[PDB]
């Protein structure tokens, strides 16, 4: 999990430019699976900014899942 | 109530038994209908065989 | 409140009257009725097992 | 044609277990049986009758009443000159669904198809729940003829088809 | 095509699979000949004992089996 | 002679209305009345199985996707049953067509009274909401009910609702008019299907819950609901050049959200 | 901490009120089944009563959605327990309203809520007996959910009260609906096995469904007086509707004992009949739903069409496969129908 923060910025660098609902949902699944394996510093400082982003997503399913993921991560 | 409670436990023990007597009776009645059905099925299947 | 409490006492007193006025059922008389049915149940369970 | 004057296609519709099959068998074969064999798909029997001096060949069609074998679209109403909506007089739900069955008639049958509300099982007088007045008022509001028939004891089964055949003939 | 062991197989040529298979009742007889409806609605199988058995090709189930009165091969 | 052959459809993501499911009838017999079990459990005599031929069953419809429920279960309104289970009730589901993913199912559980404050599942059945090529299911469907279990909403469901199986479909196609009509042949063939059906009734204790899906109509047209996502036509303008920009960066000209979170918490 | 804690309480408190006033009942419903009792800690024992509980109480006014009325009773026990005894006064009339609901599944939910609130000691001592008196007639209700929900309440009440109160207060209510007065009625098995037969569903429905239900019970009450000797004789019905209804009831098997149970349920059936009649007045508007047809004219959605006679997203590819299948099916039917 020491190298995980290197993979996290691979994922989070995609999230502001995703187009399809499936890739925004898969992006959310990844965050949820990695969340227990990252430090609270990575969760709050790095991943929360990108869950509040999907909360403002155009797709209602994406917004709905962003909150559901955020709740489980926090 | 102490006197009625004792007698009322029995009144339930009796009534509860009655329900098991009824059920067990009809269970035999159903258990015996499968006798005539499956024994007759046994017969017909033995002549058929 | 005094009326409610007095009514409660009247109720319990009446029920005490009913419980005392009725003859306490003979446990023996009901118990034989239970024992006769216990014999029937067991005699039957044997039949069911067969 | 020397074989017959008119050929009327009659259709029997209604809920499962109302006696659509038994009415058909009581009319075409003059038989009754308690053995229920849910109709699937479509069946038909042919009986030729005498009516007003004319020879009428009736092809009476029996249909599945079970929802499991029914669909929204229904091809069977096509080409039918008359439709018998059978309900079980002992079964209120069957009578209630007559409205549903009439909507299927209205949207799938001919615009001028003839209709007939039949309350079968009138021989079950102790179990009857739908009164003759309740059904007669309902049928009269819609103008469709109404009979209470019984396939079990042949009560009024012939006249229900004779009525339909006569009404269709009056229409032709 | 019909086979000696009672299977009347429908082989699709533009594929390699069967469109259908009809297991003829060899109690009836050996298939000697069969005919198919020009409307492709039903078929009739003629057997060596005179049985001619009909199949509904729309539903693929047998519907009739009339036998010759002398049980003469078809 | 016939209306035209045009296929009309609406995207599921464009039909912003609640899904509605009709609960029709529950055909079939229940698990008899095993009086062996009642001697072991006396509470079992006080259950719908043993109190009426048709207990007043109810159905709960819940929509699941990816093994998770999309919203709460919806229950059929009370209907007193005497000789047949026929709810005939349209249930407005808490999910809309835009809300439904491609693997959305409806898990339908038939429930019965089991003593005070306890419902037992009579059976369960699950059917996918979209078909094999992503069209919302239409019309009347008969679903296999799995005895003594709740409908499973997991992916894949262990209680799928979808000889008589094949024939019923052909029978429905015949009744709708899709199969060619041949009177002499239909008369003979359906008697055999009836024999098959009766044999299956006696052979198995199967139950079917017939359900119906609403029809989308506009100007007497029929629209199928096909699964789509908004922007599903946005074929990405992908281009294979790497003359200067060898290493594309997706976050390239994007707000730094970790700095804005910090700005919002310090300033 | 006191400021941050109160700010957090106000933030959550505003979002719960926002969700309890949602335009969709499913949102209000969803909020109740997830954690409304857990959110009571943010409101506090007093605002949970003043704000949160008052909001939930309005859910019972929704007479066109029984699911919301049922969801209120599934969650009222947690809020009532949290608010404490000050909520028993406001909820007592609402719980009685829940027992005369138009949907019998809301009665079962109200019965259950009463059961749980009795288990928790939330029902005041005198109010426990008033609910027992009103719930006793359900022991003969044709609906088994209601009948067994009533058994659930009565057994719980008997456990809460002393054995003296069981014989002296609760048993008097149960004697009409019990074949044999057993003091062990705290056990579900004991009560269930001593129940009398319920009113027949058919007979119950005939009486319940009659428009003149009030005049029916008025007459049925006089038939009982002749039975009880309180009258020398009972004249036939004075109204042709009651005459027709009474002969329908007697012919359909209405026993003298079912008349007595129907008279015990009289209060429940008149209020329940009244609730159903109120909703029916509004039901005249919402009739198109029963028909299986959706009309697009209410939204004007983009309808699309293809002729079946002539990256890529997964849904786009799958549409083309569906349209291909549609073209093939119509062609197949056309050819098949052409051969015949
Ligand atoms: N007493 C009585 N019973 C009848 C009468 N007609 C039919 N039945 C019974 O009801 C059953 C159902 O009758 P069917 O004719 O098979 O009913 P159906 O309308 O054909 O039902 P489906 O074929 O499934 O649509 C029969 O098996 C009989 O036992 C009747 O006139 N009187
Ligand atoms: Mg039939």
């Amino acid at each position: 999990e020491n190298g995980l923060v290197i993979l996290v910025s691979v994922i989070t660098s995609c999230l502001q430019t995703l187009k399809y609902c499936d890739s925004k949902l898969a992006a959310l699944e990844l965050i949820l699976h990695l969340a227990p394996r990252l430090s609270v510093e990575i969760l709050l400082d790095r991943i929360t900014p990108y869950l509040l982003h999907f909360s403002n997503d155009s797709v209602p399913r994406v917004r709905a899942e962003a909150l559901r993921t955020l709740t489980k991560v926090l | 109530m102490e006197g009625k409670w004792i007698t009322d436990q029995l009144r339930w023990k009796i009534m509860s038994c009655k329900m098991r007597i009824e059920q067990l009776k009809q269970t035999i009645c159903k258990g015996n209908e499968e006798m005539e059905k499956n024994s007759e099925g046994l017969l017909k299947t033995k002549e058929k065989n | 409140q005094l009326n409610v409490t007095e009514n409660e006492c009247q109720n319990y007193k009446r029920c005490l009257e009913i419980l005392e006025q009725m003859n306490e059922d003979d446990s023996e008389q009901l118990q034989m009725e239970l024992k006769e049915l216990a014999l029937e149940e067991e005699r039957l369970i044997q039949e069911l097992e067969d | 044609n020397p074989e017959y004057d008119y050929l009327f296609k009659l259709l029997l519709i209604g809920d499962s277990g109302v006696g659509k099959s038994c009415l058909l068998l009581r009319f075409a074969d003059d038989t009754y049986t308690e053995s229920y064999i849910s109709t699937i798909g479509v069946d038909f029997k042919i009986r030729t009758i005498e009516l007003d001096g004319k020879t009428i060949k009736l092809q009476i069609w029996d249909t599945a009443g079970l929802e499991r074998f029914r669909t929204i679209t229904s091809s069977y109403y096509r080409g039918a000159h008359g439709i018998i909506v059978v309900y079980d007089v002992t079964d209120q739900e069957s009578f209630n669904n007559v409205k549903q069955w009439l909507q299927e008639i209205d949207r799938y049958a001919s615009e001028n198809v003839n209709k007939l509300l039949v309350g079968n099982k009138c021989d079950l007088t102790t179990k009857k729940v739908v009164d003759y007045t309740t059904a007669k008022e309902f049928a009269d509001s819609l103008g469709i003829p109404f009979l209470e028939t019984s396939a079990k004891n042949a009560t009024n089964v012939e006249q229900s088809f004779m009525t339909m055949a006569a009404e269709i003939k009056k229409r032709m | 095509y019909a086979t000696v062991n009672g299977s009347l197989v429908g082989w699709d040529l533009r594929s390699s699979s069967n469109a259908w298979t009809l297991k003829h009742d060899l109690k009836s007889g050996l298939i000697t000949s069969f005919a198919v409806d020009i409307h492709q609605c039903w078929l009739c199988i003629g057997t060596s004992s005179g049985t001619m058995a009909c199949w509904d090709m729309r539903f693929q189930l047998p519907i009739s089996s009339h036998c010759h009165p002398s049980r003469a091969r078809i | 002679m016939g209306e035209a052959e045009k296929f009309h459809y609406i995207y599921s993501c464009d039909l912003d209305i609640n899904v509605q499911l009709k609960i029709g009838s529950l055909e079939g017999k229940r698990e008899q009345k095993s009086y062996k079990a009642v001697l072991e459990d006396p509470m079992l005599k006080f259950s719908g199985l043993y109190q009426e031929t048709c207990s007043d069953l109810y159905v709960t419809c819940q929509v699941f996707a990816e093994g998770k429920p999309l919203a709460l279960p919806v229950r059929t309104s009370y209907k007193a049953f005497s000789t047949r289970w026929n709810w005939n009730e349209w249930l407005k589901l808490p999910v809309k067509y835009p809300d439904l993913p491609r693997n959305a199912q409806v898990a339908l559980t038939i429930w019965d009274v089991y003593g005070p404050g306890k419902a037992v599942p009579v059976g369960g059945t699950t059917v996918s909401l979209f078909g094999k090529y992503g069209m919302f299911r239409q019309g009347m469907h008969d679903l296999k009910v799995w005895p003594n279990v709740e409908a499973d909403g997991s992916e894949p469901t262990k209680t799928p609702g979808r000889q008589m199986s094949r024939l019923a479909k052909l029978t429905k196609a015949h009744r709708q008019g899709h199969m060619v009509k041949v009177d002499w042949l239909d008369r003979l063939t359906f008697r055999e299907i009836e024999m098959i059906n009766e044999s299956e009734k006696r052979s198995s204790n199967f139950m079917y819950l017939m359900v119906e899906f609403r029809c989308v109509k506009c100007d007497d047209k029929e629209y199928g609901i096909v699964y789509y996502e908004k922007d599903g036509d946005e074929s990405s303008p992908i281009l294979t050049s790497f003359e200067l920009v060898k290493v594309p960066d997706p976050q390239m000209s994007m707000e730094n959200l970790v700095e804005s979170k910090h700005h919002k918490l310090a300033r | 901490y006191d400021t941050e804690l109160q700010a957090l309480h106000e933030m959550v408190q505003q979002k719960v009120v926002t969700l309890l006033s949602d335009p969709e009942n499913i949102v209000k419903q969803t909020l109740m089944e997830n954690g409304i009792t857990r959110l009571c800690v943010f409101f506090g024992r007093q605002k949970a009563n003043d704000v949160l509980l008052s909001h939930m109480i309005t859910f019972l006014n929704d007479k066109n959605d029984w699911h919301l009325r049922g969801a209120f009773f599934d969650s009222i026990v947690g809020v009532a327990a949290y608010v404490g005894w000050q909520s028993s006064s406001i909820l007592k009339p609402l719980l009685q309203q829940g027992l005369s609901d138009a949907e019998e599944f809301v009665i079962v939910k109200a019965l259950y809520a009463l059961t749980c609130m009795c288990q928790l000691g939330l029902l005041q001592k005198p109010h426990v007996y008033e609910f027992a008196s009103d719930i006793a007639p359900f022991l003969c209700h044709p609906n088994l959910w209601i009948r067994y929900g009533a058994v659930g309440f009565i057994t719980v009440v008997a456990r809460q009260i002393s054995t003296a109160d069981v014989y002296c207060k609760l048993m008097p209510y149960l004697d009409p609906y019990i074949t044999q007065p057993i003091i062990q009625i705290e056990r579900k098995l004991v009560l269930l096995s001593v129940l009398k037969e319920p009113v027949s569903r058919s007979i119950f429905d005939y009486a319940l469904r009659s428009k003149d239900i009030t005049s029916l019970f008025r007459h049925l009450h006089m038939r009982q007086k002749k039975r009880n000797g309180s009258l020398p004789d009972c004249p036939p019905p004075e109204d042709p509707a009651i005459a027709q209804l009474l002969k329908k009831l007697l012919s359909q098997g209405m026993t003298e004992e079912e008349e007595d149970k129907l008279l015990a349920l009289k209060d429940f059936m008149m209020k329940s009949n009244k609730a159903k009649a109120n909703i029916v007045d509004q039901s005249h508007l919402h009739d198109s739903s029963q028909k299986g047809v959706i009309d697009l004219a209410a939204l004007g959605i983009t309808g699309r069409q293809v002729d079946l006679v002539k990256r890529i997203t997964t849904c786009k590819t799958e549409l083309q496969q569906l349209i291909q299948q549609k073209r093939e099916q119509c062609n197949a039917e056309r050819i098949a129908k052409q051969m015949m």
